[PDB]
């Protein structure tokens, strides 16, 4: 009667096997795998820039001055030209022209359409573009708006465009535009507001298309007077949700934005807070809500979306997404122009030889021979693995048992 | 006069913020009067 | 004879529960590591501190009489004949200052100490910072930790010491990050009459992001920042764990640096160049740690200096530096935009009383944050231990066993 | 009827044998400080071709429409924009009334004209010892005459380096010499807008192409290079994508993507323009500026930018990758001009436009390992799965006998 | 009459002999080349 | 006579002392040193 002692056994030793790996699948761990190479073809990313400069002089109006003067401090609470001006004689001349309201009557006034207009242009900034030996156009590039202004993005892949692609490492095979930043259009600086800037150049960058632009924060520089190589890597990040990881488990509860980033979840907050606060959303916002005024934004929006961003930690909660892309980068430089193609390029573009000098940038975006990088959360211990390794003293016992059957 | 109320610059008097608010210097403009922060 | 296909059954069933509890233990002893990886975005995130120098050692406003007569010669200023040499490359407008200040005539020495002549003489947080934020606060002078460097006097942000608490940042971008807004002083800087460790070609600062447990070395290890220019640093932190023997290279020591309370390479070096200055020279560099005389102008120029270029270029065998187990590493992507643009070079030069000129010379704006996902964690765990490799065996000979009992019973 | 359950458990084998059918592999990391470290090579070009001042009558001649200062008659466009001084210059050199052409070769119009580490290296170190313009090896590129720092190759050994930071690495002082930049009056692949050189950091192992894939260095300023080499190695298949280096390379000894391509573009230019370039290898003649201009300039430009059928590389089982973070200052200082100005007979605003300092070093850990390996070999498969699999036939064979009862 | 391989379509970008297109070039002047 | 440890070879190169040689330095005068495997 031992043969059923020996069937104590066979349960006491499968049962002690069972508990314990299977104790280890809920330990939930996961290894993260790592993968570095060149792909075969890579999709080209989004690359969106600002020039740092919000208002062309040349487009500011009677009305616009009138209405948004003080938010660019160029005019004070009482509508007029502050002593402090710093302004060279020709620009007081034209200003003052401009600052006259005498027997003015102030039209209607949108901020959007105040961007928009006076925003500097795509079509006068490009000299050139060319992506991967393509020659390209300002209609290559969407209109973005930003704390910046007017912005533009190449290879946005929205408006059922296709993204661009590339197979090859290198300069050749990248993007390559040269603008010209018009500092002889800047806003005069006469005071410091969130519109004014003491920097000439422009900010850049590099995103995947399912991420919307913060490039305020998250941005780069390129300066005038230099080519500006820069050599970048793809990498693409994956994490697990709950139970095994933090990722965000339902994903993009916005109808603002398609997919889910930091950079979306981000947005989303602060145009909410603005709404609350003010009662309007800042130009380059999403959503249905009033654009706020020039008032509004220096009362109001201004100081609320600064507080928000960098004194408040509350607010704004942003779990991590469950997948984001990242873009290495390498800059570096050269001088342009060289004082052999000076000359030239002064005629070519009808500038004198020192504008080019303070103008002209020349940018190249492109990837290096590994253009492609994974890092991966995957489980490392499931169920299935689990079947087949609690399996086989299982896989006795019942037998065991079926032998022993009364 | 009379005390500062959010998001209002608090420029030339520190003190005059309303109750909740300190008076902010920020790095690309004038200060103004915002919540008290922890 | 079916009693043999189950007394093979059992034969060589033995002879894997041998095989694989032999392989596994052959394993264990391999003493293997695995190196795991996660890359992801802190909650919070501890800022790093952030030391920087001026790329000139001395204010020209302030070199005194008795400076000049201890220091000359080393800043090249003066020959051995304490004389101002003829190879000067000087304006006429500087050249008359220095003539008359270099003028001896029934002149009596008083003492020197090159540590309070750095301290003296060495630019200015206070001077050089016109703007400080961290994060939207507003920061001073008062939150720079003076600390002494080949530089000369240097300055450290966020140094996390003298029981200050380590600053932090929970969002990405440059609005949580730190910027300051400096004037380098070229007009102050010393003239270049002839190239010695204490000369230099270059105008603009040097600056070291660190670990506040890591002290810098800011010559070897730094990265330039250019006047003229606003440039942004924006960072990724990475903490790399390594394991010590049998399983790896790595220490851990407190103490163990004498000079220092946790162990870093560069600790490790600062040590080794100390000792060695103190073995030749008989004294140590300003920037040097320890008890021991601090070294004279002219102990820098016949012994210090000469012993410290030598001991970090030409000599191998001296310093011998194990690596760390515990190791934080900061990726950096730096960009640059002009300063001033046109429309605002009057206002600042107003702003600060300097020519238009000037601001274009001698102004930067230095923007060093985290970007969204901020850390990286390199770690090196133990692959095989005694958990799974009883769990293994365990788990194996508990087939075995099982499987037995079958022949155990028919 | 464990006769069922011996036919089941085939089932524990059929998927523990598929996954060692799909070959794993694992990818192996490591991040550390290497007690010494290789050198890598430094390759270097001016961002001008030909220096002003070495070009002859005859080189005007033969070259001159392809630099653009000269049209199909042989004559100075009025396009030009040059300063009065250089048009003297050039309309005398530009004279060809009873002048007899020599002969000439692209090659040795590179070699002469191009610009002279003798005269551009103002300085050099690398790790405290002094070095000298022999420590450069020429190595032609798109750019015309470059040059290699720690090549490795005429069985020089490769330099190594102990110890993180600037003091350890390799610190060169240049003059591009921009007074010798051959004037542009229009575009061409052989103009340039900018000053400058370009830089590529690679393994001796790999030729550049460092019009490509190399970074700037800007004159007035001085660059700080802060690198980590990281070594990457692949499996082939069934494992991986890879190519072993050994004989896969026609001009070339080891496997690089950079060789492949120059391949590549070398038998392509051959094909259609009947020449090879200057910079590229193999037995052929070296196209004639008329050939660069009406055949291999364009067919090089459309099969880099515009063809992606024609190379097809394979990505090489061992690559060597270099991390770089760059940083600048500027050069000279007010304090330092003058002093600079003296000591190279060059006026204050000379040095400001030519002179650089570049500083190309390792951190502190200089040393990272990507590397595949096997997952599953042959004991891990057979072992388990193999070992019990036996255990069937022993079910079997026995079970035949419960058939032979 | 029309214009061959690699042979510059500057200023005629119609003339390209068959196979080929007429392409601009990011640092020179364009050239007929085969279409993609 | 000999040029002892750390002290300055400049245009004297030979007369550094025994295990010493003259040595350029990156941004200074030159100076004898031990001599270096
Ligand atoms: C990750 O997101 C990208 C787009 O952002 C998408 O194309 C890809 O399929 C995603 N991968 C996974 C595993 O979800
Ligand atoms: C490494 O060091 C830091 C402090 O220097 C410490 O907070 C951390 O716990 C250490 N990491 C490990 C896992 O050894
Ligand atoms: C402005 O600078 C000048 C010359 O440097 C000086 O004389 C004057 O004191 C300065 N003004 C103020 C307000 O300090
Ligand atoms: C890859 O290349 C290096 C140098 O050629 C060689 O030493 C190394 O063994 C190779 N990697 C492996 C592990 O095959
Ligand atoms: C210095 O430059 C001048 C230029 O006028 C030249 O004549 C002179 O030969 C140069 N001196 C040297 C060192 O050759
Ligand atoms: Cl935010
Ligand atoms: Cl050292
Ligand atoms: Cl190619």
């Amino acid at each position: 009667v031992v043969w059923a002692l020996c069937f104590m056994g066979s349960l006491a030793l499968l049962a002690l096997v069972c508990t314990n790996r299977i104790q280890y699948y809920f330990l939930y761990p996961h290894v993260t795998k790592l993968d570095e190479v060149a792909a075969t073809r890579l999709t080209f990313p989004a690359v969106t820039f600002c020039n740092l400069n919000e208002f062309r002089f040349s487009r500011v109006t009677k009305n616009d001055l009138y209405h948004a003067g003080e938010l660019l401090a160029l005019l004070n609470n009482r509508y007029e030209i502050p002593d402090t001006q710093t302004a060279d004689e020709k620009q007081l001349e034209i200003l003052q022209d401009k600052a006259n309201f005498r027997n003015f009557k102030p039209k209607p006034f949108n901020m959007l359409e105040f961007y928009d207009r006076a925003g500097h242009d795509i079509r006068e900034m490009l000299l050139s573009c060319f992506f991967r030996g393509e020659q390209c156009s300002p209609e290559d590039f969407k209109v973005v708006f930003t704390r910046y202004g007017k912005c533009y993005t190449f290879n946005a892949g929205q408006d059922g465009k296709p993204r661009l692609i590339t197979m090859k490492g290198g300069t050749g095979n990248g993007l390559e535009i040269m603008l010209d930043i018009q500092q002889d259009e800047y806003l005069p600086v006469w005071g410091e507001t969130d519109e004014t800037s003491f920097e000439a150049g422009i900010k850049v960058q590099i995103h995947s298309q399912d991420e919307p632009p913060l490039i305020d924060q998250l941005g780069f520089g390129v300066a005038p007077g230099f080519q500006t190589f820069v050599s970048c890597q793809e990498q693409r990040l994956i994490y697990l949700p709950p139970p095994w990881g933090d990722c965000k488990a339902t994903t993009g509860d916005s109808e603002f934005y398609d997919t889910y980033s930091i950079t979306a979840c981000r947005i989303d907050c602060e145009t909410r807070y603005l709404v609350e606060n003010c009662n309007c959303r800042m130009v380059h916002m999403p959503g249905d809500a009033p654009y706020c005024t020039p008032e509004q934004y220096k009362e109001c929006a201004d100081p609320a979306l600064d507080f928000l961003v960098e004194k408040d930690n509350e607010y704004c909660v942003c779990e991590m997404p469950c997948n984001v892309t990242r873009y290495g980068k390498e800059l570096s430089m050269v001088k342009i122009p060289s004082k052999a193609s000076a000359k030239y390029l002064a005629k070519k573009y009808n500038k004198s030889e020192q504008y080019i000098g303070e103008n002209i940038l020349v940018l190249d975006i492109f990837f290096e021979a590994l253009n492609y990088e994974t890092i991966e959360q995957k489980k490392a211990y499931e169920v299935a693995g689990l079947l087949g390794d609690i399996g086989g003293q299982m896989g006795l016992f019942i037998g065991a048992s079926i032998l022993t059957v009364l | 006069e009379d005390c500062i109320p959010k998001w209002k610059g608090c420029v030339n008097r520190h003190g005059d913020c309303c109750e909740g608010l300190e008076c902010w210097k920020r790095r690309r403009s004038f200060e103004v009067c915002v919540p008290k922060t922890p």
